RNA sequence: GUGGGAGAGGGUGGUGGAAUUCCCGGAGUAGCGGUGAAAUGCGCAGAUACCGGGAGGAACGCCGAUGGCGAAGGCAGCCACCUGGUCCACCCGUGACGCUGAGGCGCGAAAGCGUGGGGAGCAAACCGGAUUAGAUACCCGGGUAGUCCACGCCCUAAACGAUGCGCGCUAGGUCUCUGGGUCUCCUGGGGGCCGAAGCUAACGCGUUAAGCGCGCCGCCUGGGGAGUACGGCCGCAAGGC
């Protein structure tokens, strides 16, 4: 098992009924794919650098996991299914390279 | 018949011609002009004298609908691309801002033999 | 002219999420500044490029912009 | 790929003695395992040609050592080949 | 072996924005385009230029380099899986297990071929317009095979460092990529520039040798005729050795 980082951006127009549903669906997919979550950072409403889905903003999610490596692209395919889910980028974790130290 | 009094102006400058469009803040055009709109026919269209006169013909057409404040958008390199702007400041239209939005691709399409 | 690394702090070169610092390494347009303007090294600029492109896909850094001059 | 956990499992099984990391038996064991990791990677991905080159060099290096084992002590050669199922 | 390291190395899937073309709509008149000047072409069935929306294919701007990787061909968006090569620190293990390499086998840009797709841009042939003494061309408008993908052939090149591979020896200076180090520097392994000795017909090469040596493979012996004829092997063909 290697360590990854999940970046999910979804439609920033949801109420709490649809937001909790989208996120507990995200939690449901991580259970089926075996991603032990280590920590979470939620930014949410953030000003985008260009229009995405005609919408000037996005709601940002970040998860840090440790999961089996073979099931990565299957997981990426499982998250783009939801209409509200717009951007899915998964990156293998890396060391914090410092500059001007 | 519109009474816009504010909007944008697009300058499409090429080596063979320079053409001006005048629009409202939404992007929809009101009037326009070019090197062929005025009497010039041949290669005289891509000359700075043409670009100047083409600008000022559209500028007076915009006075009909009442334009006063104008934003400028420029696309393309070519003779008279600057003569059109210099004509536009002294056209009576108070020029608000001047933006260069010339489209550059990320090397997606293969150019004709001319451009290689 | 000053250079970016000269006027900055101790930062993470691999963090694609910090836009406030990655904004300083973009020009007026969305273009990546050359090494002569960032004051970085060979290994540093190669990482900066890859982390800037990441922030672009996340809608954080722009691909291109509009120059207001001329 | 091939983690250090699976690596130690091979060395300790084919070591002539404790602490032996570089015997001819150990190298051919290590080589053969990378052979099988690649032969299954080349069953699929038949168009991965550059990886097919590294495989040809390992087979050469694997047969390089067996031709040496043959000449010095043929018994441990047969005990090695019978243990790995080669040739 | 162990522990670290850099990379357009390869393959598979996925994915992002710019841009071209085309469709839809909004808005808007009289031309656009293109050249040394022009004309065929397109435009009132409403184009060009502008805004919004949609679709499709191909190629990756800046980073970007005199840079990196690979045995050569060659390899640039980003993400992930699979994966090859190589380099440095330790002085741990095996104990000459090495180098080259006629055959054989595998790889091999582009172009061309087969079957089935795909088809935006570009574009042989060709359809036009010009130029001209003439235009079977350079310049201009259109445009099919093809370029792209999958699977199977084809085996050529200025396939270039016009320098085969490996090793040892033979002043340095400087620029650089990447490791390690007691981190003005020292020490490796690549990639450039000057230059000692020396070689070379000269230009030039010079610790990345074209120097000094050693091992092994390839190949040369005047030009045209001619990479032709004949024969053979290969290939569906074009044609290759
Ligand atoms: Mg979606
Ligand atoms: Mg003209
Ligand atoms: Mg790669
Ligand atoms: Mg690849
Ligand atoms: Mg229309
Ligand atoms: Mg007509
Ligand atoms: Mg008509
Ligand atoms: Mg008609
Ligand atoms: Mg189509
Ligand atoms: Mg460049
Ligand atoms: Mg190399
Ligand atoms: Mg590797
Ligand atoms: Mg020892
Ligand atoms: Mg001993
Ligand atoms: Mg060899
Ligand atoms: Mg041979
Ligand atoms: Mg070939
Ligand atoms: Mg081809
Ligand atoms: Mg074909
Ligand atoms: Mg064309
Ligand atoms: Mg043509
Ligand atoms: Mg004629
Ligand atoms: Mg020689
Ligand atoms: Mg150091
Ligand atoms: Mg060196
Ligand atoms: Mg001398
Ligand atoms: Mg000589
Ligand atoms: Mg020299
Ligand atoms: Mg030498
Ligand atoms: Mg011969
Ligand atoms: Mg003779
Ligand atoms: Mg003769
Ligand atoms: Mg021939
Ligand atoms: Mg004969
Ligand atoms: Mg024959
Ligand atoms: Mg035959
Ligand atoms: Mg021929």
């Amino acid at each position: 098992m290697r360590r990854y980082e999940v970046n999910i951006v979804l439609n920033p127009n949801l109420d709490q009924s649809q937001l909790a549903l989208e996120k507990e669906i995200i939690q449901r997919a991580l259970e089926n794919y075996g991603a032990r979550v280590e920590k979470v950072e939620e930014l949410g409403l953030r000003r985008l650098a260009y229009p995405i889905a005609k919408d000037p903003q996005g709601y940002f999610l970040w998860y840090q996991v440790e999961m089996p490596e073979d099931r990565v692209n299957d997981l990426a395919r499982e998250l783009r299914i939801r209409d509200n889910v717009r951007r899915v980028m998964v990156v293998k974790s890396q060391e914090p390279f410092l500059a001007n130290a | 018949k519109r009474q816009v009094a504010s909007g944008r102006a697009y300058i499409h400058a090429s080596y063979n011609n320079t053409i001006v469009t005048i629009t409202d803040p939404d992007g929809n055009p009101i009037t326009w002009s070019s090197g062929g709109v005025i009497g010039y026919k041949g290669s005289r269209k891509g000359t700075p004298y043409a670009a100047q006169l083409a600008a000022l013909d559209a500028a007076k057409k915009a006075m009909a609908y009442g334009m006063q404040s104008v934003d400028v958008i420029v696309r393309g390199t070519g003779a008279g691309r600057e003569q059109a702007i210099r004509a536009l400041q002294a056209s009576g239209l108070q020029v608000k801002s001047i933006v260069d939005d010339t489209p550059v691709p990320h090397n997606g399409c293969r150019p004709k033999k001319k451009f290689r | 002219k000053a250079k970016v690394k000269a006027t900055l702090g101790e930062f993470d070169l691999r963090d694609y999420r910090n836009v406030e610092v990655l904004k300083r390494f973009l020009s007026e347009t969305g273009k990546i500044l050359p090494r002569r303007r960032t004051g970085l090294s060979a290994k540093e600029q190669r990482i900066l490029a890859k982390t800037i492109k990441r922030a672009r896909i996340l809608g954080l850094l722009p691909f291109t912009e509009k120059l207001v001059r001329k | 790929p091939i983690t250090k956990e699976e690596k130690q499992k091979v060395i300790q099984e084919f070591a002539r003695f404790p602490g032996d990391t570089g015997s001819t038996e150990v190298q051919v064991a290590l080589l053969t395992l990378r052979i099988n990791r690649l032969s299954e990677h080349l069953k699929v991905h038949k168009k991965d040609h550059h990886s097919h080159r590294g495989l040809l060099m390992m087979v050469g290096q694997r047969r390089r050592l067996l031709r040496y084992l043959q000449r010095e002590d043929p018994e441990r050669y047969r005990a090695l080949i019978e243990k790995l199922g080669i040739r």
